This record gives C-alpha cells, structure tokens and sequence, in this order.
C-alpha cells in the first residue's frame, strides 16, 4: 500500500479532479467509506495545491471508463503531509459501492506576484486566491506583513520606505482581494495571516499596497 | 416500512445522493428485494449495505441506492419494490422529492441557556431556533471553535409548520452542555443549511460575552476635535 | 480581557464586552457592555463633502453596528462553505477614517481655467 | 381490536379518564357485544355515542368508559371485550398504567424570544423547554393572562429522548406571537402538566422585562479635557 502520487484528471483544472493513484506504474484509483474533507487536505497537501475546499462522491453516467477499486482502505486524521504518513492497513478491502468515483476541488495554490514595477522585487502587491489575479489593500498595513511578503517572496528583507516610491509604483485595476491584512510576522505566507473574507474589501483600488524590498 | 429520501441534510453534509429504504425483519427472506427501481425502469443497484440490527434481526438489510445525477433535483418517481414471497402482498413504498415548494430563507436565531437553567449549576441547554423555511428539509449541526460538534451533544427536531405561517416551518436543535462551560464563555455555533439561503449555510454563534448584558457602560464622548476615528 | 465586540472606525463607535469575575458563585458575574462613542462636534453631515451643513444629529443604530456581513468559513465533513453571520444586511460615517484618505475636489481659478483639483480633507491619511 | 390508551394529555384536557377500545384490525361485521370491564370482575356504564360503519378494513365504535383517576393510577388491567365474525372471543387487551417507568419532574425553562426577532418587527416566538423528565407524557399550554390560547397559536413538539441522559426526556413547545403584543408587556404563561410535578402543573413566565435591570452607566463626556486618547 505504496501511494506515491494521486493525480486529479477529468476535470477543469490541474488540481479540480477526481482522485487517482499510483503504485508501481499502475494508475489507480481510489474509492472510500470514510472520505472525509480531512483526506482532501491530505491529497492536496502532497500535491501542494491549495487549501481543500470540496469533496464530492458523486456518480456519473456509467459510460465514463474507468480504473478499478483501490485495495486498501485510507482514513487518517488530515493534518499530515502525504498518503504515507497515515496507515493504510486493511490491504485488498475493496468496500465502495458499485460505481461511483470520489472529487476534490481543492483550491489552485496561493501564487504572489509584486506587479507594476520595473523589478519583480519591487512593485504593487497582486494575488491569485482563485483564477483571477486581484491586488490587496492597505487597511492597518504595518511591517509585519512586509518581511513576511518578502521572505515570501524570497526577495531579501524589506527597508520601509518613504511612501512615496509606493505611490509612485501604480495605483493598479482589477479587484481587491485582501483587506484588513495582518501578519504575526512568523507566517510562512499570506494566507496564513489574519485578513478580511477574500473579495470583501471597503477600499477602493487608490489603496493597493506595494512592498519594496 | 420506510423509504427515507436524501433531504438537505444528506445532499449537503455529505454530497452524495442516496436512495434509501428500510426493509424491517417482518420475516426472514433469502433473496430481499431492495431493487431501486426508477420510473424509467433502470435500477441502480443496491443489496444490504448495511444490516438493519433491529431486535429480531431475522435476515433484515438496509439498501442504499446512489442515484447521485440531476434525475432526483429535478424529479421522477423512484420505486424501490419490497416485494417478498414471505408475507407475499409486496410491502414497497415509493418516494420523489417535493415538487414546487417555495423557497424562503430561514431566521435562525440563537437562544441563550435560561437563567433559571444555569441556577442549577448542572447543564446549559442552547437552542438553536430555525424558523421561517418553507422547504420542510434543514440541516442544522452545532460547532464549538471551529470543530463539528459529537452528534451525541445535540438533538434537533423534525421540522413542523409554523403556527401563524401558513406553510413555512420551524425546527429546534438543543445542545446540552455543562454549565462550566457556558459559564467561562465558549463560543457555541450553530450552522445550519437550507436550499433558500444565499451562500447555502448560515452561522450563529452565542456565548457568555456576547449574551445580554447586566451592565452597559456607555462612555459618549462628545469631543470637538474628533475629525477622524483614532 | 476587554474583547473586541466591534471596532468601527467610521461612526467611531467602539463596543467591548467583558464577563466580569465579581463574585464566586458563576452565575452573577455581570456580562458588561462597553460603548465607547466619539461624537465629532464639527464634522459635517456629508464628510467628503466639506460645503455640507454641520451634522447636529447623531443617530447610532446598534444593531447596524454589530452585523458581520463579511461571510466566514465553515469546515463540514465533506465541505468548506462560506457561511453568512447575520440575518440583517442583504453609510453615514460620522466620522472620517484614519486608514481611509478622503479627497474634495475644488474648482480652482487663475485665468478663467477651473483646473479642478483634488485637495485632502484628512491629512497625514494618505499624505 | 387496537385499544389506544389514554395519555396524560388526553386526561389533562378532558379531567376524565376515557380509555377507547377502537376497532383496529377488525373489519365490519355483526355480533357486537362491546363492553369495557374492569379487572375486578365487574363492568359500567360504557360507550356513549360510538360512531357508524367504516368498513375502511376497521370499524368506528369507541371506548368512552368514564373511569376516575384513581381507577386508571390503581394499575387495574382494563380488558375491552370485543366479539365479532372473525374471533368469536373477547379480545381482552391488557391496558393499565404502566409502573415501570421513573417518575422525574420536568425542569422547565422558559426562553424569551431573541432580540432579532423583536428587530425584526413581525414576529415573537416565546419557546417553553420542558428538559429532564422521564415519562413521555407532557402536556403543554399556553395562558396569555390567565385564560388560555388557542391551540393553534402555538405548537409543542413530541417528547424526544434527552441524549445525555439516560431515559429522560425533553420537549420544546414554542408559541409565535406579534412584535407590537410583546412590547407592551404580558405574563404570557407556559403551564407544563405531568406525572411527576408535585401538583402536576408547574408554570413559568415571561413579560417585556423579565431579566435584571441592565444597569445604565452613561457618561456624556462633553468635553476634551476628557476626551480619550487612541
Ligand atoms: C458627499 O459628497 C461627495 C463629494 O461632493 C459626493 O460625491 C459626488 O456626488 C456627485 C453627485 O451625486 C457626483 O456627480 C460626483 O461624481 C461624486 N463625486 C465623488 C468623488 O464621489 C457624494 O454624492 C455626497 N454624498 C451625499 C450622500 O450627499
Ligand atoms: C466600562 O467600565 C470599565 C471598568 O470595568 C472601564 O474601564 C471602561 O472605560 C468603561 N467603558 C467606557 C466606554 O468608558
Ligand atoms: C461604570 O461602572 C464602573 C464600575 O462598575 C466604573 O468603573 C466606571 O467608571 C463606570 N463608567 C462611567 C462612570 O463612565
Ligand atoms: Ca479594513
Ligand atoms: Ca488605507
């Protein structure tokens, strides 16, 4: 019971899919009693793709094709990393119903892109929470969120400038993503900080922050 | 005989559709009938998913179809056919979702445990009071800090209708937790889903802090070179 | 302890709760209510309009203060969801904001030009 | 013949205790010798006004033996004897009280409507949470100032078993009135009857102001010499 990888296939995205896996070159999938969202948090957490939002085990037409039933019966907590680090013991235990296939729509990961300026190291703060691009606001900024957008960005640590080059890098279009933003100045990134709801923002786009550093 | 349909709590909590009806051990069958059958003809195959245990247990199974597709949202009439030779009158029953019921969202509100209640320094019981959907099924589940709550805490009503409205119903859900705990102020959510909300699922959430208060202690000040919040 | 119930900036109403530990029976101890309420004395009634009447008035809807109409997360068993807090919703900001700059524009005149410039009505908000 | 016992809320709301051996399972025929007999070995005046034939696979005559209180408590095992086609034998079903089950007093807390349903200007909705009793037989009443409501008005929920307990029972029984009757302030009763009360009748009450004074500490800071900082 060997799950090196479990790829997300016949769906709109390369993380929106239904659930595969993959042991000695045998492309498989899997079917579960227990399918919680716990074990979507798991399957794109060793893909690395976002946090794990839906988890459908829904049905289609059965002229789909498809693999067959995983032998092994997979439940574990959800906060590990991979499909190894929590038991997988009932080996050849197939007790799915007759055909139906599992789905996670986990989210595409949190990509950070510093917009607007002639560097990638210095410009407009713009995200991706989900596919569109979108820039973040300035309510209650503080230097916090600065060394951790920048050791997020693997870009150095930041000088806290003067304002004015920030105002001078872009006001910037689109929508607002982030409000509120506020960072503990310890997170890996900038989704693990505290924000506002994503999208919700009582600012205009006059206030896009830019970090420099 | 029984044929529970997937309400909303089974279409959200879930997201699987499930047809399902109970075949009680009237008698012991070999071969039990739990064919779901559609109005179409097709049966989507089920056979004893899980035993039924009831106290006489003589061979009685529980048959749980996954007609998982759009036919069930947008309606037919599914059959499954209990049809036995022992007790040889075929004791099916037949189910399909409502038809055209309107929809309107539930206000839910969140009832405190009663002072008279926590005098007895031994349980708080906190009601969660969803009125006001017209849609007979709801789904209510009870969170404390963000982690579902043991179903075991709450019991929740079957919904009935609202005495002054005339077809939109009402459902409780009671969460017996101990008096220290609502005394030291911990945070009691209680999601609930419903087809009429906007985003599906609201949540309210009580506890002590929050309340009623004792004692407000206002402080308007009225200065004259406020301008901008501070 | 004084937690922070609301923190709104635009009508300057700050509300806290607190349970305070009185006695030691748990059941008296007061669930106490916090207001605190700035009343900008010169603010006018439209703030990013400086022109407008001065605001005599000044009207606080509690209830308005308290609604969270920012959706929350929810974690189901087979779902994350995002979950409304309140029944309410579906703004008069007595008071300018700190973090938010307010900008009037005024028709300013040398030659006949009208060149309408933005001023600042808060300084040192957007600078 | 399915002799349906009489509940405490059938006793409650009549203050007679009319044991009815309706005709269940025994299609319409002749040879009626209907007649209610008590385990002593003696019978009464019994059956005013059994209704006609319903051969609807059942019949419609009815049990009205006026029996007292202390006749239906003294455990006596009340026998109907039904005759008819089909048995040509009193179907003498064993109906008395029942002494096995626990006797637990209902704790009775009455929860005022919530403040968004006051905010909300149409509706009230008062829930009477009758928790922790042990008997299912609760019967729950409205008074507004003394007489009581129409049963329409309000509507009690069956006795469900209380989950942390073990065999005690709760009931939650709302009762929906107007924003405008609420705020002027009446007693609004909720009288919960059942076995194991020390009278059998326990009531609770809610008016406008029915907490602690909620008192004010305004302080108009008119100044800013006073005024705060940050
Ligand atoms: C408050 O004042 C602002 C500034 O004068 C008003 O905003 C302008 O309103 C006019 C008429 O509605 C529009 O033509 C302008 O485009 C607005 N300018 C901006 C920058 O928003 C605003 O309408 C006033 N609000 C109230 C309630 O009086
Ligand atoms: C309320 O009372 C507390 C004392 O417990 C005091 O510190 C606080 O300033 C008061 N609130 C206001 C708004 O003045
Ligand atoms: C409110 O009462 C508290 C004591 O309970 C007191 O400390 C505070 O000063 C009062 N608030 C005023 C006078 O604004
Ligand atoms: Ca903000
Ligand atoms: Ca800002």
């Amino acid at each position: 019971p060997v799950p090196e990888g479990v790829r997300l296939a016949d769906g709109p995205g390369h993380c929106k899919g239904r659930v595969e896996v993959k042991h000695q070159n045998q492309w498989y999938t899997v079917c579960q009693t227990g399918w919680s969202l716990r074990a979507a948090k798991v399957v794109c957490r060793q893909l690395g793709c976002g946090r794990a939002v839906l988890t459908q085990k829904r049905c289609n037409k059965h002229a789909y094709g498809r693999k067959p039933i995983w032998l092994s019966q997979m439940s574990c907590s959800g906060r590990e990393a991979t499909l190894q680090d929590c038991p997988s013991g009932p080996w050849g235990k197939n007790t799915c119903n007759h055909d139906e296939d599992t789905w996670v729509e986990c989210e595409d990961p949190f990509d950070l892109r510093l917009v607007g300026g002639d560097n990638l190291c210095s410009g407009r703060l713009e995200v991706l929470h989900k596919g569109v691009w979108g820039s973040v606001c300035d309510d209650n900024w503080g230097e916090k969120e600065d060394q951790v957008v920048c050791k997020q960005l693997g870009c150095g640590k930041s000088l806290s400038p003067s304002f004015r080059d920030r105002k001078c890098y872009g006001p910037g279009v689109g929508r607002i993503w982030l409000d509120n933003v506020r960072c503990s100045g310890e997170e890996q990134s900038l989704e693990q900080c505290q924000h506002r709801f994503w999208g919700f923002h009582d600012c205009t786009h006059q206030e896009d922050v830019a970090v420099i550093c | 005989v029984f044929a529970i349909p997937p309400s909303f709590a089974s279409i959200f909590l879930t997201k699987s559709t499930k047809l399902t009806c109970l075949v009680t051990d009237l008698t012991t069958y070999d071969s039990v009938t739990i064919s779901w059958t559609r109005q179409n003809g097709e049966a989507v195959k089920t056979h004893t998913n899980i035993s039924e245990s009831h106290p006489n247990a003589t061979f009685s199974a529980v048959g749980e179809a996954s007609i998982c597709e759009d036919d069930w949202n947008s309606g037919e009439r599914f059959t499954c056919t209990v049809t036995h030779t022992d007790l040889p009158s075929p004791l099916k029953q037949t189910i399909s979702r409502p038809k055209g019921v309107a929809l309107h969202r539930p206000d839910v509100y969140l009832l405190p445990p009663a002072r008279e209640q926590l005098n007895l320094r031994e349980s708080a019981t906190i009601t969660c009071l969803v009125t006001g959907f017209s849609p007979a099924d709801v789904f209510v589940q009870w969170m404390q800090r963000g982690q579902p709550l043991s179903p075991e805490k709450y019991v929740t009503s079957a919904p009935m209708p609202e005495p002054q409205a005339p077809g939109r119903y009402f459902a409780h859900s009671i969460l017996t937790v101990s008096e220290e705990e609502w005394n030291t102020g911990e945070t009691y959510t209680c999601v609930v889903a419903h087809e009429a909300l906007p985003n599906r699922v609201t949540e309210r959430t009580v506890d002590k802090s929050t309340g009623k208060p004792t004692l407000y202690n206002v402080s308007l000040v009225m200065s004259d070179t406020a301008g901008t919040c501070y | 302890e004084r937690i922070v119930l609301v923190d709104n900036k635009c009508k300057c109403a700050r509300i806290t709760s607190r349970i305070i530990r009185s006695s030691e029976d748990p059941n008296e101890d007061i669930v106490e209510r916090n207001i605190r309420i700035i009343v900008p004395l010169n603010n006018r009634e439209n703030i990013s309009d400086p022109t407008s009447p001065l605001r005599t008035r000044f009207v606080y809807h509690l209830s308005d203060l308290c609604k969270k109409c920012d959706p929350t997360e929810v974690e189901l068993d087979n779902q994350i969801v995002t979950a409304t807090q309140s029944n309410i919703c579906d703004e008069t900001c007595y008071t300018y904001d700190r973090n938010k700059c307010y900008t009037a524009v005024v028709p300013l005149v040398y030659g006949g030009e009208t060149k309408m410039v933005e001023t600042a009505l808060t300084p040192d908000a957007c600078y």
